[PDB]
């Protein structure tokens, strides 16, 4: 119940402007159908089927110790939130309902009170709220009206709206998964195996022709806009390059000729044959992460493979 | 119809004016004249004359045809054939034949509706022909230039009586000799 906002430059969350919020309610994702009616067939053929927008709404409040600062707060709202510049929401919960704890009635062990007028019933460090999932959305906000209850209390009501993919863009590559260096920004809605090194952590293997990779991401990373990115060092030097997927498609690279120690990054639709000076004329076709065991099996013994990529979520 | 291919106007060759019945109360009137022809009868003269006028009081019939199938069945419409067609509140009870049908037909090949029209195909598509006549007449010739067109043309014309005219110094000095 905070509303973290991440823009181009900042950070920020509401509660700490003063702007508790009531929740946070996020809608599935709008499936556009593309069906087509055969004429006289009691039945319609499925063209496609495809997620659009994941539509956020968060009714949040404000109160102030007097009726004009309204105005100024409601300001900051709006230019705090108001953004068409595309940013990337995260969302918070709390882990209990707190309640104000036993006390002393002696002239002292008194309560707390807020910068606003409310009771602290967050006495110790391990009370306030926390990222409850390590993902975010990359989101953009539509109108909003301010009804104004009495007092100091004024009432808002955000929708928000998914930008580009209707998606749980997980925050943190898998990389950081490989390398424990980040902390946070892995919450146990993944299903995440403590061993790190061991399999179904690894991306980063080494002098294989065949390998096995579990993609933890419910949703699949077909989508170029993912930032699913490989890198290779190819090991062994060819004419042609080959290497097939499940859950994707084969990939080729023909026509050009290259060598063991020269590497490719193979990012999404695009292929750098030496990091520059793109070669990416050779069979496009881009791979697809689903989820789980994702193998792939090269030709030659690549003598290095790594991948970054990011999990996404429905 | 019937003046040789070099005269084009001294009219010989069975001048003639023919009228139909309609004509006496309607009056005169008369279309392009069958200028073009060396047909020598006069048998032909009429009846292609009296094609001319008839096939020009056009009667198109684009009506709708919706198909009955559990009753009426044996309907199935086919062109180039008679039938007899009455509507009430019209003035119409006469019998015509088919010109144009248009089938649809999903699956298991029951069909669903008929277009039709009658006696001529429409004004509608001959409109359209005559517009895909011209564009495609043109652009399969090669003497088109859009800017100043009629070069070819007047180029043409203007050797065509250039070589007339030499043709005449030709018959003056022959007949000289």
């Amino acid at each position: 119940d905070i509303e973290l906002t991440k823009k181009d430059g900042t950070v920020i969350k509401l509660s700490e402007y003063g702007f508790i919020v009531n929740d946070i309610v996020i809608d599935s994702m709008q499936i556009n159908t593309k069906y087509q009616d055969k004429e006289n067939m009691n039945g319609r053929i499925l063209m496609g089927s495809n997620y659009i927008s994941r539509d956020i709404v968060v009714p949040c409040f404000c109160k102030v110790k007097n009726r004009s600062d309204i105005a100024y707060m409601r300001d900051m709202l709006y230019s705090l939130t108001t953004d068409i510049e595309p940013m990337y929401l995260r969302e918070i919960r709390r882990k209990e309902e707190l309640n104000y704890r036993f006390t002393q009635p002696t002239s002292d062990d008194y309560v707390k009170l807020d910068k606003n007028n409310f009771p602290d019933y967050e006495y110790s460090r391990h009370d306030q709220q926390i990222y409850v999932n390590g993902k975010q959305y990359k989101v953009i906000f539509n109108g909003v009206i301010n009804p104004k209850q009495k007092g100091n209390k004024v009432s808002f009501e955000l929708k928000f709206e998914t930008t580009e993919l209707p998606y749980g863009e997980s925050i943190g590559t898998s990389l950081e998964l490989e390398e424990n260096k980040k902390v946070g920004l892995w919450s146990f809605d993944f299903n995440i195996d403590w061993h790190a090194g061991g399999d179904k952590r690894k991306y980063t293997f080494e002098n294989l022709s065949k390998g096995t990779v579990y993609y933890h991401g419910s949703a699949p990373n077909d989508q170029f806009n993912m930032y699913k990115k490989i890198t290779i060092i190819l090991g062994e030097d060819t004419e042609s390059f080959v290497w097939n997927l499940t859950h994707a498609e084969i990939m080729k690279i023909e026509g050009i000729k290259l060598k063991a120690g020269d590497r490719i990054v193979y990012d999404s639709f695009r292929v750098y044959k030496n990091g520059v000076e793109i070669s990416t004329e050779t069979n496009i076709s881009q791979p697809k992460f689903k989820y789980g065991a994702n193998k792939f099996e090269f030709n030659q013994t690549v003598q290095k493979v790594q991948f970054d990529l990011k999990f996404y979520y429905k | 119809g019937n003046y040789s291919g070099e005269e084009t106007f001294e009219h010989a060759g069975l001048v003639m004016e023919a009228r139909s019945a309609l004509a006496e109360i309607y009056g005169d009137i008369h279309a392009e004249p069958f200028k073009d022809g060396k047909v020598t009868d006069q048998e032909t003269m009429d009846k292609e004359l009296q094609s001319r006028l008839k096939k020009s009081l056009k009667q198109s019939l684009s009506l709708d045809f919706l198909v009955l199938r559990e009753s009426y069945p044996e309907a199935d419409p086919q062109p180039g054939d008679i039938v007899q067609i009455k509507s009430t509140k019209l003035g119409l009870n006469d019998l015509v034949r088919i010109v144009q049908v248009k089938t649809i037909r999903g699956i298991n090949n029951v069909i669903v509706k008929q277009d039709v029209t009658l006696g001529e195909f429409n004004r509608e598509q001959r409109y359209m022909k005559k517009v895909n006549t011209a564009a495609n007449y043109v652009s399969g010739l090669n003497d088109v230039n859009l800017s100043n067109p009629s070069k070819a043309a007047e180029n043409l014309k203007s050797k065509v009586a250039s070589i007339a005219k030499s043709t005449l110094d030709l018959m003056s000095r022959t007949d000289l000799i």
